[PDB]
């Protein structure tokens, strides 16, 4: 609303906008390492600890 | 001309309510007034000799 916007003294878009791009960045972490996480990995990749 | 035509004009019409945080505001409302009508006569004399 206007008024939290007018009346809260700490809230801005500012912080907002962070909240947005911290969580841009994040699903873009996601979204492509994801892919590398997911995967179900054959015998031929995967390697033991040994 | 012979008679006259009335004037008009339209007013809005809105009054400030108290606004409580988030609710929806009532409108306002248009209206027409109009004037009056007119009209002017003819008079005449004269002399014959």
């Amino acid at each position: 609303t206007k008024e939290m916007k007018d009346f809260n003294q700490t809230f801005s878009v500012e912080i907002l906008n962070k909240s947005i791009g911290e969580s841009y960045n994040a699903l873009l972490n996601h979204i492509h390492l994801s892919p590398i996480i997911n995967f179900n990995y054959k015998a031929s990749n995967k390697t033991a600890f040994k | 001309p012979q008679v006259m035509d009335a004037k008009w004009a339209l007013q809005g019409n809105c009054v400030f309510l108290e606004h409580i945080e988030g609710e929806e505001i009532k409108f306002g409302t248009i209206n027409a007034e109009n004037g009056p009508v007119a009209r002017i006569q003819t008079y005449a004399t004269g002399f014959e000799y």
